[PDB]
RNA sequence: AGGUUAAAACUCAAAUGAAUUGACGGGGGCCCGCACAAGCGGUGGAGCAUGUGGUUUAAUUCGAUGCAACGCGAAGAACCUUACCUGGUCUUGACAUCCACGGAAGUUUUCAGAGAUGAGAAUGUGCCUUCGGGAACCGUGAGACAGGUGCUGCAUGGCUGUCGUCAGCUCGUGUUGUGAAAUGUUGGGUUAAGUCCCGCAACGAGCGCAACCCUUAUCCUUUGUUGCCAGCGGUCCGGCCGGGAACUCAAAGGAGACUGCCAGUGAUAAACUGGAGGAAGGUGGGGAUGACGUCAAGUCAUCAUGGCCCUUACGACCAGGGCUACACACGUGCUACAAUGGCGCAUACAAAGAGAAGCGACCUCGCGAGAGCAAGCGGACCUCAUAAAGUGCGUCGUAGUCCGGAUUGGAGUCUGCAACUCGACUCCAUGAAGUCGGAAUCGCUAGUAAUCGUGGAUCAGAAUGCCACGGUGAAUACGUUCCCGGGCCUU
């Protein structure tokens, strides 16, 4: 994955929108179409809408999805089986 | 080919021994072109066998051939709805040939640990004439005897 | 090639060209061991405010006669149609077929 | 089947090189590119002047562009004013000081470009396209060319189905690599589409 | 395949729905109910001529005197979709058409409109005029302007047979050497797109074009 | 049994005879080709890579479909690419020309927005200059127009596959036939070859064949560094140094192979067979080179182009998604199933190629992928860069293994704005199928197959593919009865 040195990759207006939330309490899902975001401490407790190419989902962030990219918890692809 | 133009490679003698008899038994023998782990093995299955024999290496080699060699085989031929096996003599160079072949295919199928032990193990056992490569030779005779008529 | 993606192309090398010194600057502190772990944080978040176009990655070699997208040479700066078409009429220098 | 490009086959043979210019990989690609440019930009300003080749050189920093036209002075203008202005337009493309030679084109209907130009110029005024190859082919035989082939490919005639009608007198060696053949192509566009000309000419061996 | 249907076929159909309709909503008797609902689903039936099985649940839903006009509106939505649209010419074709009209402007029509359009016709206030483009029996597009009255009453439109807004619609014959010309029009609604809704029969149309 | 005499309605625009050019025959003759035979290694079974079909999907972009589609266009889809979908946007317009009008162009920053973009601020304000000005380039407003990877490859040009590198295909004149046509081009020999000779109502000619071209095998001459070191001198033992131009090698110019010589056979022929010499022998090896035509074969998505269609949208801009889906079928590969092997350690012998937004040594650091530092090299100089198989020694002992390496968990590295969908790589752990593959089917006649590594293009990164380079190095061809295809003659 994306090196340490490096550090964590977020996209800032995310980050600022997570921010605003934050300061200002309970608020309705972000809508964000950066599914490369990483999840942050931050982002636990706030429902953030990941798009998944044709609707945004909401995801609400818990400590286990700190770590991972948004887009993890957004599925791109729609299957239901083959001749089913 | 039908222009029947081949000619005859020279084959360098196998250094040990000199012998270029010997040297083709290497190439039959020889996997991927590697000859020198295919030599080795040889040379190591002919100390192994004229312990055993009691003869020269080259001498014993002669010997296990001597009993595979075939003397005619059989040629098939359509005629008409059915084919018809045709017994014909085989030619001095093709039987060293095909003796060597079965005696490499018969070592290849013993379960001895290693080549150079299956390889000994049925060439002194072609020597004794029990070994599956003289088995070959027997059915070899066996079907050309059935199609003597032909 | 649409005349459409012939125009992204010459945008996207403008403006690698205008953010060339900005970028490597940027990338510089992100790389240094030695500088503060606050100054790479800004730099990450700076890098990613300029424009993608920016970005070297995102041009990609065109035929410069035609401008298609695939079968280019770097050497000739054409993609192997045009190459052919030159290399008969004798426009490339030294270039001949070849057997060995 | 298909067949090799003959001015190709033949290149370091009997045949020259359009452009003859050493450069790195660095600068052999912007060379090829402006030397489009020109060839681009003389084609159209010198369309009727039957230009037949343009060989692009650089020596040192400065291009020298050779101009091969039938008709030189056309080219060359009244006290050589055209050639100046194509000199600092060419300069201008090429970015470096630029020189224009003129050559004339002796025996225009023994080169093979000026050849088919013609017949697809002819074509384009509607001339019957038979017409217009056997006097091609008629033309270079008494100028003294070894052999001459003339090809005229598409609608003929604006027939719905295209089909490619060759007229060759005397010899025209393809395989023959020391044999010299001057091949050019040129394409005649007619309210029904697009018609391919395509001019062998034998001028003999080495 | 769905039903292919005229556009006023479907509005014969839609007018004979809701006459099947107010039927149930009027009359008490289920004698004279049931004989109505019999003629009417076979009109509806000779419409389309075969009956799909959507077709079926839609005339099933029709029959039954519970029927309501929410439901009336899905079934002629689905009927709709059996409607075949107008073809629009080419802009070029519109042109040759009206070769007489240099650089003639066409509206957009709306896709539903042209479902339902037996013929188009659109008005220019600078032409003074009323611009029609149909198809005939021969289904060749057919072309005709004629100057449309500014002036507007209440009338019996002749294209659809139903009283409407209507202005006189005149049609010039070819003038000749001497100037002379003549002229036969008859009062039309205004607007074409409604008067395509209320016409049910593609052959009144006809015979408006015919007195032209 | 039937025979004989013998209609019509109705229906078709032909039926028919002879001969001609092809094609075709489970007709004939004669040759030939990995065609068979003789062999060697595979594919079809396993896992995985990759393409396709199908199914699925918002979309899974478009094209290629017997051989001659299916690791094909694509010499490289995270974004870009991108042509597709979803949503957000624009309409003389992302890209041109023209005109009017206002602003140098630009440069640095703020906020909002996913971005597109919009609202702002600040700083420049040049260049030419008949102090009339231009034109630099930003705008803004028209309207002619722009734009389209939209449709037709069955309207086309160009280019390509294919039969097939097969030996054919033709024309002029003469002659024959009422004529379509024939002759030449058939015949006797011969060749790889309509190659050649001989004969001959043909005589000639052209396109093909061959040769001319590149490369490889031998030698000579010139040149001698960045390459070489035989004879010397000296050494830090390293061509290392002073030297030598011998040798290798580099790359320019030459020589050499011609059935030339010799013997036999053959029609006092062409030619064939053997032989000598020679590095090389009869086309020395490999390559390029592809006749007239065939398949309305492929490509309107390289490009160009007739026609058609869209033009506030079928054009254009942006973000995210998709092209990577997965009950399944197939093509092509990779890795295996071990002991002719695996593993450990030690130790030899290449060629070819690439490099400045590059190749990057050494040294230091990390288990490692890498990192830091930093030479040299636009290169016979430096770097990539380690050849591997092999060989020696040790170990394993026929086990689903000390075989195999799929899969998955955890931890990382690097490129890149960014590796969730969807990269490569490393480390630790995990340890699937597979024990040699049904019917069937493929390649290969020698430095070939098989096997072993090495490089390059594309390319930020992303090869089991492609293209190329050396190492090691076979088996077998009796032969033409048979199978298949092709050429010529005859029917
Ligand atoms: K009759
Ligand atoms: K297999
Ligand atoms: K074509
Ligand atoms: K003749
Ligand atoms: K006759
Ligand atoms: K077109
Ligand atoms: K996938
Ligand atoms: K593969
Ligand atoms: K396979
Ligand atoms: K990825
Ligand atoms: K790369
Ligand atoms: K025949
Ligand atoms: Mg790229
Ligand atoms: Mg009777
Ligand atoms: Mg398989
Ligand atoms: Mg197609
Ligand atoms: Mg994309
Ligand atoms: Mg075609
Ligand atoms: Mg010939
Ligand atoms: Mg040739
Ligand atoms: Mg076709
Ligand atoms: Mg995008
Ligand atoms: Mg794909
Ligand atoms: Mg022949």
């Amino acid at each position: 994955p994306r090196s340490l040195k490096k550090g964590p990759f977020i996209d800032l207006h995310l980050l600022k929108k997570v921010e605003k939330a934050v300061e200002s309490g309970d608020k309705k899902p972000l809508r964000t179409w950066s599914r490369r975001s990483t999840i942050f401490p931050n982002m636990i407790g706030l429902t953030i809408a990941v798009h998944n190419g044709r609707q945004h989902v909401p995801v609400f962030v818990t400590d286990e999805m700190v770590g991972h990219k948004l887009g993890e918890f957004a599925p791109t692809r729609t299957y239901r089986g083959h001749a089913a | 080919p039908r222009r029947r133009v081949i000619g005859q490679r020279k084959i360098l003698p196998d250094p040990k021994f000199g012998s270029e008899l010997l040297a083709k038994f290497v190439n039959i023998l020889m996997v991927d072109g590697k000859k020198s782990t295919a030599e080795s093995i040889v040379y190591s299955a002919l100390e192994t066998l004229a312990q055993r024999s009691g003869k020269s290496e080259l001498e014993a080699f002669e010997v296990a051939l001597e009993n595979v060699r075939p003397t005619v085989e059989v040629k098939s031929r359509r005629v008409g709805g059915s084919t018809y096996q045709v017994p014909v003599e085989v030619r001095p160079v093709r039987r060293n040939a095909l003796a060597m072949r079965w005696i490499v295919e018969a070592a290849r199928k013993r379960g001895d640990k290693s080549m150079a032990l299956r390889l000994a193990n049925e060439l002194s056992d072609a020597a004794e004439n029990k070994g599956t490569a003289v088995k070959k030779r027997e059915d070899v005779h066996r079907m050309a005897e059935a199609n003597k008529a032909f | 090639a649409k005349q459409s993606m012939k125009a992204r192309e010459v945008k996207r090398v403008a403006l690698a060209d205008k953010y060339f010194a900005k970028r490597a600057e940027l990338k510089a502190i992100i790389s240094d061991v030695n500088a503060s772990d606050e100054d790479r944080w800004n730099a990450v978040l700076k890098l990613q405010t300029l424009p993608r176009d920016s970005s070297p990655s995102r041009q990609r070699n065109r035929c410069r006669q035609t401008g298609r997208p695939h079968g280019f040479l770097r050497k000739f700066g054409l993609s192997r149609i045009k190459v052919r078409e030159a290399a008969m009429r004798g426009e490339i220098p030294g270039l001949k077929k070849a057997s060995w | 089947g298909q067949k090799v490009h003959p001015n190709g086959i033949r290149l370091g043979i009997v045949k020259p090189w359009n452009s003859t210019w050493f450069a790195n990989t660095k600068e052999f690609a912007d060379n090829l590119d402006s030397d489009f440019k020109v060839r681009q930009y003389l084609t159209k300003e010198l369309a009727k002047a039957s230009v037949s080749r343009i060989v692009i050189e650089r020596p040192a920093k400065s291009i020298r562009v050779t101009i091969h036209t039938a008709r030189p002075g056309i080219v060359i203008g009244k006290k050589g004013e055209d050639v100046e202005k194509l000199r600092k337009v060419v300069a201008d493309i090429a970015g470096v000081p630029a020189q224009i030679n003129i050559a004339e084109v002796r025996k225009p209907e023994l080169d093979a470009k000026l050849v088919a130009d013609s017949i697809t110029s002819q074509l384009e005024r509607r001339v019957m396209f038979r017409r217009a190859m056997k006097r091609a082919v008629q033309n270079a035989m008494r100028l003294g060319a070894k052999g001459i082939k003339v090809e005229v490919s598409g609608r003929l005639g604006g027939a719905e189905i295209a089909r490619t009608e060759w007229y060759r007198e005397g010899r025209v060696p393809l395989h023959t690599l020391r044999a010299d053949i001057d091949y050019n192509t040129s394409e005649a566009h007619t309210t029904y589409g697009v018609i391919g000309v395509k001019v062998w000419i034998f001028k003999g061996e080495i | 395949m769905k039903t292919m249907i005229y556009p006023h076929q479907y509005n014969y159909i839609r007018s004979v729905i809701l006459r099947l309709k107010n039927v149930y909503k009027t009359v008490n008797d289920k004698e004279t109910v049931k004989v109505i609902q019999s003629e009417t689903y076979n009109d509806i039936n000779e419409i389309f001529g075969h009956i799909d099985d959507d077709i079926e649940e839609s005339l099933k839903v029709l029959m039954n005197i519970r029927l309501s006009n929410k439901e009336i509106e899905a079934i002629l939505n689905k009927f709709l979709e059996y409607v075949v649209p107008f073809e629009l010419p080419s802009p070029q074709k519109l042109q040759k058409v009206f070769k007489k009209v240099k650089k003639i402007k066409i509206p957009q029509f709306e896709e539903y409109d042209l479902k339902v359009s037996s013929f188009v016709g659109w008005n220019e206030l600078a032409s003074n005029r009323k611009y029609i483009i149909y198809y005939d029996e021969k289904k060749q597009l057919k072309g005709l302007y004629g100057e449309i009255s500014n002036q507007v009453v209440k009338g019996f439109c002749t294209i659809c047979n139903k009283e409407s807004n209507v202005s006189l619609f005149m049609k010039k014959s070819k003038t000749n050497s001497d100037g002379q010309y003549v002229k036969k029009g008859d009062y039309i609604c205004r607007d074409s797109i409604h008067c395509n809704k209320q016409l049910t029969d593609i052959n009144q149309f006809y015979n408006f074009i015919d007195k032209l």
